RNA sequence: AUUUUACCAAUUAAGAAGAAUAUUAUAAUAAUGGGUGUCUUAUAUUUUAAAUAAAUAUUUAAAUUCCGUGUAGUAAAUUUAUUAUUUGUAUUAUUUAUAUAAUAGGUGUAUUAUAUUUAAAUUUUAAAUUUGUUGUUUUAUAUUUAGAUACAUAUUUAUAGAUUAAUAUAUUUAAAUAAUAUUUUAAAAUUUAUUGAAUAAAUAUAGUAAGAUUAUUUUAGUUGAAUUAAUAAAUAAAUAUUUAUUUUUCUUUGU
């Protein structure tokens, strides 16, 4: 029978919490990771969040396992300058609950965005992998820890060459169009005919 | 009542702590476990296996620039009839054959046409006898078996067909 | 309310420091050097030599 | 007599069956899965497991 | 073969049957999947394994932080089957048949009794089942062994009333039974050609008695040299004395001549 | 346990000896190796005419109707049945004679018996309720 | 320069006269209250009455009667008789203990979803009551052991109508004559006595409150109907066990 320690390791603890960048479980994967590179100016705040997760995640890989959490590190730039439509940095609130009584905090998105940036991609990054793992701490916690934030442009992952990844979203569509008018080419055996 | 407790006596070594020492809470133990791994294997297991291999189906197929969707549409049009195990196996360890059936999935080549009727022979309306020899339409059905006889595989028979039909002049002792 | 305590709910008393440091715990002694006895620093032996000097 | 059949095979192992107050029939049928089965893993049937 | 009976245990267990329980198998020990219970699959390697190595030690496995005995030495080895000799054949029944022998030369039987009779063939079986058992450990133990030892080896075969073979006596034959039936499965020691390799144990324990001997004679002048003196213990004088006597008499009983 | 039941086959190994005895194992040659109590039928009481000798001038065979004579020996003394014979519902309908015996392992002389008595075939539900009545 | 992380595992052979003039029926021949460590006399050691009781009875009719609580000699001294420690451990059956215990120094984990070892994926335990079927009520520490009674059957001797209210009438086909029993624990104080509210009897009985009622892998019908107190009107419906009708038809249909 497996038996987890209920002597488990604490934010209070000394020893203090591990980094799964670090770590060196059997259910880590560390060889097939690829560093790509996602700019963030104008691309909206959840499209980019699950296209950054779905990399992280390692959910494009053909060999994904549920188990084996394994990814690619993916490094977000330009979040300074992310873009959502009008009136939902205003509307959308962000509400958490803490230990003391009548503790709800509530911000908006503005107030979120004046105090971090890098914390609304964290945010929405932590959405969209909980909206697949969120059973167990591990699988929940270790892909997060893959993804690089940085909110001007600069970043000193020079050395890895991240690849500039493209992605396209989902909302390109073209509806029907009327039919432009153009004149007809005849043909010398068609009029003979 | 039908409690199974000898038979789930021996599975209590893989418990722990008191539902091993103890009888009869391991007995409920193991109970509980088994009635509920039987519910989900009939009722919960399978969507989550073929949602496993439809999203790693899917993941081969965008790292080569289409989805799940319209892989799985073209291939029901081609009718190649792989199952998306086998297309979970392709991508994992054929990638070049994974990627050849999605160029024929995207290729304009023309899809196999549906499934000819069975049809008559034009020699079946023929008047027999028209006043001992074989029908017409018999002999073509005859000669067609011996073709498709002929064509799976190689054998001893030989590639010629009349020699094969006419077996039975050979049969026959010259009285 | 109560109700009977599983082997596991009984084997949390160890990890805590309470339950170390007062059953299982060694002694720092060494042998007297007038008795030839094993003697914690700090106490001493009725004897007159070990009244006068500590040993 | 001890109401069972034993097979050992040619690594060692021994699969044994009961065949107390069964018939003959039943008896031949044991003895003939038993000529079958290698008796040398045992696996469960799942697409995993398809492939050895 | 690890919880039941080791390699030089004396002891006949079946691993897989419970013939020394007094209660039915009510919980498995070694389960690896929840189908162990209808159908445990046992006797399959894979999971024999697994029973076999959860078992708990006993008196003869020997646990890991417990002390283990000494089994493979020919001092221990040797006088294991003396006492097995002893405790088959009496001292009075042993006397009666040495002088039976001396003044008949296996003529005169019919003065023992069937009851003594069958106890000196239960015995002579007995002791050909233990050296059948040990015969590993004392072809292991052959190479360090020591003189009187490898005299007693002589001594216990000559108190069973046991012959050695060489190239009564019981040691001659084998156990009848057609050789695709017999047991065969590996992992369990057991010697096919007991003749034949007891004869050549006897023929090797005799080589390593002749260099004993010769080794003793050569350290006792190479001391002698040294001291540069022929000044001898009476201990040691009558002790090579009685050491040669006896082995030439225990061996030409055998029929083993040096 | 019962046939169909699934305790009935989980006793996988160690109910029988790898090593076979010495004094009464042995192997199968052949088809035409004779088995001691080997038979087609399913016989629970295998006992034989050696074992369970049975005196009659015939052995029990299928093409005889009972195993006793079916006529008259012109070389012994031949005994009719005190009482007339009569072939009733139940009878086998045919002449029974039984060769009695003397105190000295001799054939005395042939008597005739009934067939009412020593001829009326048995029947398993009769035979069921005289042991029932007997044993209860 | 000292120097082996934290957590995670298991009931099995049993050594011994520490098992027997042993438990329960069974004996149809004896009997003045049994008390050994006892032991003087008895104005102080007296229990008797014509009934249902240590004596216990082979049928189904009729008949008093506002639920018919019912059957007579089979032999006249005739062999249904209240038996008992050994001239079979009396025989034949049946049942039977709750003292004694070395067992493994580490397979899964180490920032928290709950056994099947490739890491995920799954859940809050059962049995009763609630018929407005619950979120209502009550019980379960575990191990071992006791714990509850409608005969699934019928071989030759063999032979079986009805009907008037009654006196009567009798021109219609059959049959394997066998009865004995029928959950359990409880829901109440009156009874019959004794000793100064307790003591000992009552499976006494409650239109009967409530619960428990021991045995998997199975092989065929209905899932909210019926409801007429009472002169000559075709018929209540559900549930369950057995059991029977092969007629047409273009397919279907549990009557
Ligand atoms: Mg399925
Ligand atoms: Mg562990
Ligand atoms: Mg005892
Ligand atoms: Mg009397
Ligand atoms: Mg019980
Ligand atoms: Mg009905
Ligand atoms: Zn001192």
């Amino acid at each position: 029978a497996p038996f987890k320690s209920v002597l488990r390791r604490h934010k209070h603890h000394p020893e203090g919490l591990p980094l799964y960048n670090d770590m060196s479980k059997q259910w880590l994967c560390r060889e097939g990771e690829r560093w790509w590179l996602l700019d963030a100016r104008g691309e909206q705040l959840p499209r980019v969040a699950a296209v950054a997760a779905q990399y992280i995640t390692g959910q494009h890989r053909p060999d994904f396992t549920p188990g084996m959490i394994t990814g690619d590190h993916v490094v977000i730039v330009n979040i300074k300058d992310v873009v959502m439509v009008g009136d939902q940095w205003i509307r959308v609130p962000i509400t958490w609950q803490t230990a003391y009584p009548g503790g709800k905090y509530r911000i908006r998105l503005t107030d979120m965005y004046e105090r971090d940036p890098c914390m609304l991609m964290w945010w929405f990054l932590k959405d969209e992998v909980n909206r697949h793992f969120v059973r167990k701490l591990k699988t929940r916690i270790a892909p997060l820890e893959k993804a690089w934030l940085y909110e001007d442009s600069i970043h000193p992952h020079a050395d890895k060459n991240p690849r500039p990844l493209c992605w396209t979203d989902p909302e390109v569509k073209g509806w029907k169009y009327r039919d432009p008018q153009f004149i007809r080419r005849w043909k010398p055996n068609e009029f003979m005919h | 009542h039908y409690r199974a407790k000898l038979e789930l006596d021996r599975i209590r070594s893989m418990l722990r702590g008191r539902a091993r020492l103890e009888r009869k809470v391991g007995l409920k133990r193991l109970f509980f476990l088994m009635r509920t791994q039987t519910r989900y294997r009939v009722e919960q297991q399978a969507h989550w296996e073929r949602a496993i291999v439809r999203k790693n189906v899917d993941s081969a197929a965008r790292e080569h620039g289409t989805g799940w969707q319209h892989l799985r549409n073209e291939l029901g049009r081609q009718n190649v009839m792989l199952l998306p195990r086998s297309q979970q196996l392709l991508a994992q360890y054929e990638p070049l054959a994974f990627r050849a059936v999605v160029e024929l999935c995207a290729s304009r080549i023309p899809p196999p046409p549906p499934p000819v009727v069975a049809s008559v022979p034009e020699e079946s309306y023929t008047l027999w006898p028209p006043a001992s020899l074989s029908h017409p339409a018999a002999r073509v059905e005859l000669r067609c078996g011996v073709e498709r006889v002929l064509r799976r595989g190689p054998s001893g028979l030989g590639n010629n067909v009349n020699e094969l039909i006419d077996a039975w002049k050979e049969f026959d002792v010259s009285p | 309310p109560k109700r009977k305590k599983n082997p596991m709910q009984l084997r949390r008393k160890v990890y805590g420091l309470h339950f170390k440091e007062k059953y299982l715990k060694m002694e720092e002694w060494y042998y007297c050097p007038l008795c030839a006895e094993p003697k914690k620093p700090g106490e001493w032996c009725r004897r007159e030599d070990c009244r006068q000097i500590k040993p | 007599p001890e109401m069972a059949i034993t097979g050992v095979y040619r690594d060692g192992s021994e699969r044994s069956y009961n065949t107390k107050n069964l018939s003959p029939m039943g008896i031949f049928l044991r003895l003939n899965n038993l000529v079958s089965t290698a008796n040398d893993y045992d696996q469960p049937f799942c697409a995993s497991h398809l492939h050895f | 073969v690890y919880g039941g009976s080791g390699r030089g245990d004396l002891l006949y267990e079946n691993p897989d049957a419970r013939r020394h329980s007094g209660r039915a198998l009510g919980v498995l020990n070694g389960v690896r999947h929840s189908s162990q219970a209808t159908m445990p699959e046992s006797g399959q390697l894979y999971y024999r394994k697994l029973i076999l190595h959860s078992r708990p030690p006993n008196g003869s496995c020997a646990g890991l932080q417990r002390h283990c005995h000494d089994t493979c030495n020919w001092s221990y080895l040797i006088p294991s089957l003396h006492r097995c000799a002893e405790s088959a054949i009496s001292a009075k029944l042993w006397e009666k048949m040495c002088q039976l022998g001396l003044e008949d030369r296996s003529k005169a039987w019919v003065n023992l009794t069937q009851y003594e009779r069958q106890r000196v063939r239960d015995g002579q079986n007995l002791y050909r089942y233990e050296v059948h058992q040990r015969l590993p450990l004392l072809e292991e133990s052959i190479g360090w062994a020591q003189l009187d030892d490898l005299l007693g080896w002589f001594r216990s075969a000559r108190r069973a009333w046991v012959r050695l073979p060489t190239s009564s006596s019981a040691m001659s034959c084998r156990l009848e039974g057609h050789a695709d039936s017999r047991d065969t499965t590996p992992g369990r020691n057991q010697v096919f050609d007991t003749p034949e390799r007891v004869e050549q144990l006897t023929e090797a324990t005799v080589h390593r008695i002749r260099e004993e001997l010769q080794r003793l004679n050569r350290s006792e002048r190479s001391d002698c040299e040294g001291s540069a003196a022929m000044r001898a213990s009476a201990r040691r004088l009558a002790r090579d004395e009685e050491l040669s006597r006896c082995v030439e008499e225990e061996l030409g009983w055998h029929g083993v001549a040096l | 346990s019962s046939i169909f039941s699934p305790r009935y086959d989980w006793r996988t190994s160690g109910v029988h000896d790898i090593a076979p005895r010495d004094e009464g194992d042995f192997l199968y040659q052949g088809p035409q190796h004779v088995l001691p109590g080997a038979h087609p039928l399913p016989l629970h009481h295998p006992h034989n005419t050696i074992t369970r000798p049975v005196i009659s001038p015939y052995i029990p065979s299928p093409q005889r109707s009972h195993p006793y004579f079916t006529a008259p020996l012109p070389e012994l003394p031949h005994f009719s049945t005190t009482k007339p014979i009569v072939y009733t519902y139940g009878t086998m309908k045919e002449r029974i004679i039984a060769p009695v015996f003397n105190l000295k392992n001799e054939v005395i002389y042939t008597r005739e018996l009934d067939p009412f008595i020593f001829g009326m075939y048995p029947e398993v539900e009769e035979l069921s309720k005289n042991l029932t009545y007997w044993m209860v």
